[PDB]
């Protein structure tokens, strides 16, 4: 749910340096051309930019997974895969 | 103009009596009767000019295979395209017809040890030539190993090939091509550069394993799963091997994982020649710098019946690209392809 997703974006941003971020931004630029002209300085600004372009939400993780793979960040990737597992397990309560 | 499945396949009058083989991204394959050489041949129609990366792949394959001459590497016999650059939308590459490939064969039958030995030797004999040219194939896998009806093997598919250059960083050219996940060396997954000839040796180790059991050794479904399949067999990397990962974030990730013990090869491959397994161990070494290289693999006891430097040709000289193709716009690549293909024109 929304809380687990908030925690995920916090966890990720906590592990994305500004140096890291320039890499993630470059990997996105061909897919979302307005990226350059947007002045993204934080991890949380990057995630907001992805959300506003329909590339990320609590149930839509595949693009950041893609970007983490191509950026060779299995550490960030594993937080996303673990979040997906958690969300699936939570859903087993209400079935 | 000849037609197939309602598509233009304009290779006549030289090439006639077409038969559709199959289809892929941007290219269909037919066999055809070659009225000059009086044999059937394979022809792939490629239509790359709207995509920079497809133009890159097309030009790399043409340039390399036109320069290479080796029994275990597929040649290019002919190339057909339009007489003017403006009208050129497709390129038809004519090659020796090969009845099958290793992927199909492994779906069909379990191989004797003598056939596994012979196929491995031919893969490495072809790779010895490629590497002697300072070229990395980068896409070795069973479907890129063509075979005839008498076990003669030819390496194909040179679209991802590059001159070896450990020091140069990525452009996403290899990365956006992902039907080759199962044969990808760990350093490609973990580091963005520093790759050497050892990446191809890894893929050959994967192919050897696949010939032993008729199944892929590391069939991961995604990125993390792929790394888990490798580590679940090789065991956790050593400290020395963790220091091959320049990527500090990747390295921390690997260090976070639960310990895994190495699985002995003979547990996984209980019917394999023990010399074959000793070779496999050296090809599937995590550390790309310690991994066995092609001449040493050929000289291994498993291949002693075949190893024969007097009957293993190498390249006269290193292969070079005049300029890096990876940064050239698709229109410039189109011009280079027009130029590369000119020598095959009737009016040349």
């Amino acid at each position: 749910g929304m809380a687990e997703y908030g925690t995920l974006l916090q966890d990720l941003t906590n592990n994305i340096t500004l140096e890291d971020l320039e890499q993630l931004k470059s990997a996105c630029k061909e897919d979302i051309p307005s990226e350059k002209s947007e002045e993204i300085t934080t991890g949380s600004a990057w995630f907001s930019f992805l959300e506003s372009h329909n590339k990320l939400d609590k149930d839509n993780l595949s693009y950041i997974e893609h970007i983490f793979e191509i950026s060779r960040r299995p550490d960030l990737l594993t937080m996303v895969v673990d979040y997906r597992t958690r969300v699936l397990k939570i859903s087993e309560e209400d079935e | 103009p000849e037609m197939v499945r309602g598509q233009v396949f304009d290779v006549g009058p030289r090439y006639t009596n077409l038969s559709y083989i199959g289809e892929g991204a941007y290219g269909m394959v037919c066999s055809a009767y070659d009225n000059v050489n009086k044999v059937r041949v394979a022809i792939k129609k490629i239509s790359p000019f709207e995509h920079q990366t497809y133009c890159q792949r097309t030009l790399r394959e043409i340039k390399i295979l036109l320069r290479f001459r080796h029994e275990n590497i597929i040649g290019i016999n002919d190339i057909i395209r339009a007489p003017t650059i403006e009208q050129m939308k497709d390129v038809y590459i004519v090659q020796d017809l090969m009845e099958t490939d290793l992927y199909k064969l492994l779906k069909t039958q379990h191989l004797s040890n003598d056939h596994i030995c012979y196929f491995l030797y031919q893969i490495l004999r072809g790779l010895k030539y490629i590497h002697s040219a300072n070229v990395l194939h980068r896409d070795l896998k069973p479907s890129n190993l063509l075979l005839n009806t008498t076990c003669d093997l030819k390496i194909c598919d040179f679209g991802l090939a590059r001159v070896a250059d450990p020091d140069h960083d990525h452009t996403g050219f290899l990365t956006e091509y992902v039907a080759t996940r199962w044969y990808r060396a760990p350093e490609i997954m973990l580091n963005s550069k520093g790759y050497t000839k050892s990446i191809d040796i890894w893929s050959v180790g994967c192919i050897l394993a696949e010939m032993l059991s008729n199944r892929p050794i590391f069939p991961g479904k995604h990125y993390l799963d792929q790394l888990n399949h490798i580590l679940g067999i090789l065991g956790s990397p050593s400290q020395e091997d963790l220091n091959c990962i320049i990527n500090l974030k990747a390295r921390n990730y690997l260090l976070s994982l639960p310990h895994k013990n190495k699985v002995p090869w003979n547990r996984l491959f209980p019917n394999a020649d023990s010399k074959a397994l000793d070779l496999l161990d050296k090809m599937l070494t995590f550390n790309p710098h310690k991994r066995i290289e092609v001449e040493q693999a050929l000289a291994h006891p498993y291949l002693e019946q075949y190893y024969d430097p007097s009957d293993e040709p190498i390249a006269e000289a290193p292969f070079k690209f005049d300029m890096e193709l990876d940064d050239l716009p698709k229109e410039k690549l189109k011009e280079l392809i027009f130029e590369e293909t000119a020598r095959f024109q009737p009016g040349y």
